């Protein structure tokens, strides 16, 4: 749930409809210039001092990298 | 004549001294803005480590 | 994919 609110300001897009003579290619690229402005650290990396940009990748790592993404524990438990 | 001059003179050195204090009071102010912008960046910086 | 962040 973390994740799904994190989509947003961290470039991922969800699968968008294709009606005909349209390319997904050439279609999520132009979707991903609409959430462009969204995009936190390229934004920070653009107009951010150094100290800015720096604490922004470091969050910007917490925050797209969680246990569920390929970890996981009761295997270590038993 | 000396009437008038005290009038001027008075009012003169309260303007002078007034601007002064105002600007010391703005200096003083955006000090407070640039350390809270430094004490806001130790604090990520510290959230970002116990994390 | 390794996540450093976990020590990996």
């Amino acid at each position: 749930c973390d994740l799904l609110h994190a989509a947003p300001f961290q470039n991922i897009l969800p699968r968008v409809h294709v009606k005909e003579g349209e390319r997904l290619d050439a279609k999520m690229k132009r979707l991903e210039s609409k959430y462009a402005p969204l995009h936190l650290v390229p934004l920070i990396e653009r107009l951010g001092t150094p100290q800015q940009i720096a604490i922004a990748r470091e969050g910007d790592l917490l925050t797209k990298e969680r246990l569920c993404c390929g970890l996981s524990m009761f295997e270590v438990i038993l | 004549a000396y009437t008038t001059q005290s009038l001027a003179s008075v009012a003169y050195l309260i303007n002078t001294l007034a601007n002064n204090v105002l600007q010391m009071l703005d200096i003083q102010a955006s000090q407070l803005r640039r350390m809270e912008s430094s004490i806001n960046h130790i604090s990520q910086t510290v959230d970002i480590h116990k994390e | 994919r390794s996540m450093s962040t976990f020590g990996k």
